[PDB]
């Protein structure tokens, strides 16, 4: 019986009944971010504060 | 796509103001449909580009407007030297149609 | 000086004097296939300094009011050297490319390019109830043009290729989520991009399926006042990297 | 200036073959498309088809009706165009025009502006 | 997941350019607002929640309905299983090229009475029976046939007046990942079949009334509704600008890039 | 025989519910993962990304790539005006199909701040400075030069370092905005205006082109998901 955190802006309890894995909710608090690359996907590292084209 | 062009012959005097139509049956976009004229016997010439554009040489009584499916040709002064027929073209696709004609007669 | 790029595979050498940086993929370097993804069950053949180098396609030239065009990567390659011939013995294959578009003009010239490389780019046809023939799809290392005006439906099996649309049926000015550079007259005189292998099975044939796409295309257009050299023109220059492949049999 | 000439037509039979040919002088033959326009007598204008410029392909794009019987083509060396006509029925008999088409603003609105003098075919 | 919070500025004069980049070199600019003015420190307590993948793709969408007739001999429906006859969940999946998820899979079974002839129709309470045949079984060809005994094939009964019918479906592929997109043929002559439609492989799916027939036909209707579970995606795509077309290919016809206004400095 | 009590809200499909359900193909074996490259875990990865804008529609370029070009000559007079757009990413024309205006037309609310990257696409011997200026709402579109300079902007010198970025800042009473276009949460203006001309030298082209991208800041973000109305449908396929 996992306790979890029930988003806001308090806990809740899910239990699986069903033997397969396909069975079971969808997940919904799987958050994960890495823009960097699609927006930074370049060999030489480029620093802000630096001209882009020494 | 069809052009219908009203009307088929019209009649003006010197100095008076006519207006001719070009309906399509279905939405042709205002950058594609153009204005010709072909005196008697003679080969056409461009006129009017994108539907109120004036072509080279074109004198500056000619002014066309309309968007949609309604396009006119305005003449502001009637001279005789603009007794033509005037043709519309479009493109909404393949192939670019004519219009049937508007023949001006000088009264 | 961030300006200056030296390239090294198998045999040859690309030196480079006013460049941008690499974009290398999406952040992946092309690597061999792993133990643990691997599905067939006998030793690849792995040359690695007979395909793994840089092979020079055609050149095609820029015009004042041109459109665009594109190669079909995967098989770009298959009549070049020995790229070309292990293709044919064997069944499967994975690889990953090096393309180095370069072209050059002088400090009176303008114009842009967009030097895309769209995985799966499926192209649509003219008449909308068939599918594009083979050879307008694909050119065997020549360029396949786009046109600036729209490709009617009275011709049966072509590709539509207006470029506003791409060909595939996006905007055009959305292809800047694929890995891509811009050439710039101003500044640039070439685009360098490292792809590695994305596909969704771990190995697959080399002629049925054109597993990228480089796409080039001028946003800008070229302008010279009268005086200047009229012909500028674009060179491609592709390389295999980490190629293995599987499955040998007889020539087809 | 631009200037337009045709020539080749004639009297011709039914069933049979006949090539118009327009030359060109004034402009750069491969910067423009070249259209083809034929009329009845005294009736709508028809358009048969274009021929592109060399910076996308020279390639063609016909009408409907006329689409596998007539050729739009134009020769290497020198500034010339053609058109071959194939299996010839009674309604093309026409007055056929060579128009040429350019781009306005940096796009291209599909407006014909420089028109030959027009040769005629009859077919009976 | 929180967003990132505003630092404060100060008014600065020196050598370093933030704002001068050079864009030829693919690479989006990581410029923030405390960076070409002076800016206050606010925090941000605002979430990216609800624009992961997992909550965009999972909302139940509907892909195709089908009619039936009872009186009728074959009267019976079937649907080969694709996602590409709708114009709402096709677009929304073909944002990405590769996708892998579950499915939850829910029918909603209605019924209507036809025009009979008889007096004082009554019927009883219609029964449904939704049948999946996997590429290669037997298929059937009327209503009362031998192959809807289901020895092998799964399918689902269902008593009208209740909940809709549910069940989960999981990752059903050859490949490790559902492709949307295919550039190639599918045979190695290079002829023939070209586009997505080389791949699409998964069944059929076959509808009968259970029931017999008593007084009067009753047309029926059942809508079929996706909902994909526990999504992973890969490499993103550019969203569809022309309409679609056909359901085999990406077949179009071209259209402007956007709608236009009268100037460049109109508002 | 537990006694249970069957609340309201029973057999009734919800599209946007949360439950198990029994599987159909019991004791399946999926087939297994694979590294593919460009992993998609959020969709603010695909929105802040730089996409070409049409400022340059004027009903004869949507249908070409004119209009993604905006024109730049060498002038005679200074303090003339290059473009101008309101500041709306799901409503108005200009932003309405980039990468960011094709996501948020699934979404309703917004917020957070929004980079412009402009690149001057002309000669090597061309010069010039602009100024690109913003000024949020209240009062009318700026005309001038002098009403244009009293908003937020920066002024883009351009030499060896082609491009620049403006970056729209996020002033607003509220903490979000809608998608479709309100005059009660409007957003403002983006112009663009000559700071001196465009000096070329002899045999060089005076026409000039510039672009112009746009993309999301790290504090950008969406709620309340919602239908696109860029499809339509009438039958099947
Ligand atoms: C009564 C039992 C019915 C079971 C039906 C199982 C349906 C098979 C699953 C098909 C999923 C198709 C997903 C395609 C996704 C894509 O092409 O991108």
């Amino acid at each position: 019986a996992q306790v979890s955190t029930q988003k806001t802006g308090i806990h809740y309890t899910n239990i699986n009944y069903y033997k397969d894995a396909a069975s079971n909710s969808a997940n919904r608090q799987d958050f994960t971010q890495d823009p960097g690359k699609f927006t930074e996907p370049v060999k030489d590292i480029m620093v802000k504060t630096m001209p882009a084209l020494n | 796509n069809v052009l219908t062009q009203s009307p088929p012959i019209m009649s003006a005097s010197p100095g008076e103001k006519v207006t001719m139509t070009c309906r399509a049956s279905s939405s042709v976009s205002s950058s594609y449909l153009h204005w010709y004229q072909q005196k008697s016997g003679a080969s056409p010439k461009l006129w009017i580009y994108s539907t109120s554009n004036l072509a080279s040489g074109v004198p500056a009584r000619f002014s066309g407007s309309g968007s949609g499916t309604s396009y006119s040709l305005t003449i502001s002064s009637v001279e005789a030297e603009d007794a033509a027929t005037y043709y519309c073209q479009q493109f909404s696709g393949y192939p670019l149609t004519f219009g049937a004609g508007t023949k001006l007669e000088l009264k | 000086s961030d300006r200056v790029r030296s390239i090294t595979l198998g045999n040859s050498t690309i030196t480079t004097q006013e460049c941008a940086n690499v974009v290398v993929g999406y952040g992946v370097w092309p690597e061999y296939l792993k133990d643990n993804e691997a599905t067939a069950e006998d030793q690849p053949t792995q040359p690695d300094v007979a395909t793994c180098r840089f092979y020079t396609l055609e050149s095609v030239q820029w015009m004042k009011n041109s459109a665009g065009w594109w190669w079909k990567l995967p098989d770009a390659l298959s009549q070049m050297g020995l790229f070309g011939q292990n293709m044919q013995y064997h069944y499967l294959g994975r690889t990953g490319y090096t393309i180095h578009v370069q072209c050059n003009a002088s400090k009176f010239h303008q114009g842009c390019l967009l030097v895309v490389c769209v995985p799966e780019a499926e192209m649509g046809c003219s008449n909308l109830n068939n599918t594009p023939e083979f050879s307008e799809l694909s050119g065997g290392d020549s360029a396949r043009m786009f046109t600036d005006t729209q490709v009617g439906e009275s011709n049966a099996k072509k590709v539509q290729t207006a470029v506003w649309n791409a060909g595939m049926g996006v905007g055009v000015g959305n292809l800047t989520i694929f890995p891509h550079q811009w050439i710039n007259l101003r500044t640039n005189n070439s685009a360098t991009l490292v792809m590695p292998y994305i596909n969704s099975v771990p190995m697959d044939n080399m002629f049925r399926h054109n597993n990228l796409t480089l796409m080039i295309i001028p946003f800008v257009p070229l302008n010279y006042s009268e005086g200047s050299s009229p012909y500028v023109p674009i060179t491609v220059t592709i390389a295999p990297m980490c190629a293995e492949y599987n499955g040998l049999r007889l020539a087809s | 200036e631009v200037k337009l000439v045709e020539s080749g037509g004639g009297l011709v039979q039914p069933g049979g073959s006949l090539s118009l040919s327009c030359a060109a002088s004034g402009f750069t033959f491969t910067d423009y498309y070249m259209n083809w326009v034929r009329q009845p007598s005294g009736k709508a204008l028809e358009w048969l088809g274009f021929l592109r410029n060399k910076a996308n392909g020279y390639t063609t794009e016909y009408s409907a009706s006329v689409k596998g019987r007539f050729t739009i083509s134009r020769d290497n060396s020198q500034s010339i165009l053609y058109l071959q006509m194939n299996a010839l029925r009674a309604e093309d008999s026409a007055t056929y025009y060579c128009a040429r088409s350019r781009y306005y603003g940096g796009t291209y609105r599909y407006a014909l502006d420089y028109w030959g003098q027009g040769t005629s075919v009859t077919v009976s | 997941a929180r967003v990132a919070d505003t630092i404060s500025s100060r008014p600065t004069n020196s050598e370093s350019i933030p704002a001068l980049t050079a864009a030829e070199t693919g690479h989006t600019s990581q410029v923030v607002p405390s960076d070409t003015m002076q800016t206050r420190h606010v925090k941000n307590y605002h979430s990216r929640s609800e624009s992961s993948i997992e909550n965009f793709l999972c909302r139940s969408a509907c892909v195709y309905y089908a009619t039936y007739t009872n009186n009728s001999k074959k009267g019976f429906a079937e649907w080969v299983i694709n996602t590409r006859q709708v114009a709402q969940l096709r677009r929304k999946l073909e944002l990405f090229t590769y996708l892998r998820f579950d499915l939850e899979l829910t029918f909603v079974i209605t019924s209507a009475q036809q025009p009979s002839t008889a007096s004082s129709v009554d019927a009883p309470v219609q029964t449904h029976q939704i049948m999946y045949v996997p590429p290669g079984g037997p298929v059937p060809t009327k209503v009362k046939d031998y192959a809807w005994q289901t020895s092998t094939n799964p399918s689902v009964f269902w008593t009208e007046g209740n909940a809709p019918p549910r069940m989960s479906i999981p990752f059903i592929s050859i490949g490790n990942a559902y492709s949307c997109f295919y550039d190639g043929w599918t045979q190695f002559s290079r002829n023939g079949v070209y586009g997505i439609n080389t791949l699409n492989n998964m069944g059929t799916l076959y509808m009968r009334h259970v029931n017999e027939a008593g007084q009067g036909p009753i047309k029926s209707t059942v809508r079929i509704y996706f909902k994909p579970k526990h999504v992973k995606a890969w490499v993103p795509r550019p969203p569809r600008l022309c309409q679609y077309e056909k359901q085999k290919n990406v077949n179009f016809s071209p259209i402007g890039v956007t709608t236009s206004r009268t100037d460049i400095i109109t508002t | 025989g537990l006694p249970v009590m069957t609340t309201p809200g029973s057999t009734q499909f919800l599209t946007s519910d949360d439950f198990q359900s029994p599987s159909a193909m019991p004791q399946f074996d999926v087939t297994p993962e694979m590294q593919i490259p460009g992993r998609v875990n959020n969709l603010m990865e695909i929105a802040e990304v730089d996409s070409v804008v049409p400022v340059n529609n004027t009903e004869d370029n949507v249908s070409s790539l004119k209009a993604y070009q905006i024109p730049v000559q060498s002038n005679s007079d200074n303090g003339k005006q290059v473009f101008g757009f309101p500041l709306q990413p799901g409503a108005n024309n200009v932003l309405n199909r980039t990468l960011l205006g094709e996501i948020l037309n699934y979404y309703t609310h917004w917020s957070g701040s929004i980079k412009l990257t402009f690149m001057f696409c002309g000669s090597a011997m061309a010069t010039g400075k602009f100024l690109l200026a913003y000024s949020p709402p209240g009062a009318g579109v700026p005309k001038n030069r002098k009403d244009a300079m009293l908003g937020t902007h920066v002024i883009w010198d351009v030499g060896l370092q082609s491009s620049c970025v403006l970056c729209v800042p996020w002033i607003s009473q509220t903490h979000y905005r809608y998608v479709v276009e309100d005059e009660y949460t409007a957003a403002g203006y983006v112009t663009c205006w000559y700071q001196t001309n465009i000096v070329v030298p002899a045999d060089v082209q005076s026409s000039c082109d510039i672009l112009c991208f746009v993309s999301a800041c790290n504090d950008f973000s969406v709620r309340m998901l919602k239908d696109t109305p860029f499809i339509r449908q009438d039958t099947f396929y």
